[PDB]
């Protein structure tokens, strides 16, 4: 993001990232957590994953008087194809929106399987 | 309506506007059922027991698709005169009905 | 199914739910038995008289 940053805001481009899978980010983070013997969230994960994952999304925008711009499209996998998950409930309570796929549309075929509800 | 019935009684089934037909197998009993089943015409049948007991077990497959047809069975012209307990025939519609025996 | 407190007093609720209409449509076939059993007494009377 640091360089994405530089190149859209310096150098005007158009920047688009691609973050493969947070769930690892999320992992590691838990890892550190767990050994320092932080007070935990829900499930495992560290009470302030909320900040940290915070400093990491809301690097895209715009800005006034400047041509160039950052668009994110993360991608994380929900564990038990669960919603209600920390890792999926704290990035859709950031983000600005998701695309879910759905199993049920995928094993009938369907390319490319989202589902337009969630 | 119509009625297939023996011979003797298909003069007086004319007479009173019944279309009566006169036969004494079970084979063109059943033929001349499911032809007026699919003929146009009136909707119900009156079956004589001595050439088929149960007209719906005949027709089960055309039951199936349409239920608008009527059949109904009853004793032929010996059977009237000498006479039987119908209430026998009710034990059996119950106890098909349900798929329990009760109330003899 | 992910388990929360919310989703277990849903379950219960369901399950409530279910009891109930049970014994509704219990209810609803006791009133269609009685009202075979008069319909199969009125379709004997009739029977017998067209035999006649």
């Amino acid at each position: 993001l640091t360089v994405a940053e530089y190149l859209a805001f310096e150098h005007d481009y158009h920047v688009l990232v691609i973050l493969t899978d947070m769930t690892n980010y999320c992992e590691a983070l838990r890892e550190i957590g767990a050994a320092r013997e932080e007070i935990p969230g829900r499930r495992g994960y560290p009470g302030y994953m909320y900040t940290d994952l915070a400093t990491i999304y809301e690097r895209a925008g715009v800005v006034e008087g400047k041509k160039g711009s950052v668009t994110q499209i993360p991608i994380l996998s929900m564990p038990d194809d669960d919603r209600t998950h920390p890792i999926p409930d704290l990035t859709g309570y950031i983000t600005e929106g998701q695309i879910q796929l759905s199993r049920e549309l995928h094993r009938k075929g369907i390319y490319p399987p989202i589902d337009p509800l969630p | 309506m119509a009625v297939i019935a023996d011979p003797e009684t298909a003069q007086g089934f004319r007479l009173a506007g019944l279309e009566g037909y006169g036969a004494s197998s079970a084979e063109e009993a059943q033929s001349l059922l499911e032809t007026l089943v699919e003929r146009g015409g009136y909707a119900l049948v009156a079956v004589d027991e001595a050439l088929l007991p149960d007209p719906e077990r005949a027709v089960e497959r055309l039951m199936r698709g349409r239920d608008l047809p009527v059949l109904l069975p009853i004793a032929g012209l010996k059977e009237a005169f000498q006479g039987h307990d119908v209430e026998g025939y009710m034990r059996e519609l119950v106890r098909k009905t349900i798929g329990f025996d009760i109330k003899l | 199914v992910s388990p929360t407190r919310m989703n277990l007093l849903q379950r219960r609720g369901q399950l409530r739910l279910a009891q109930k209409g049970v014994d509704l449509l219990k209810k609803k076939r006791d009133a269609l038995v009685a009202e075979f059993f008069g319909l199969v007494r009125e379709a004997m009377e009739a029977r017998k008289a067209l035999d006649q």
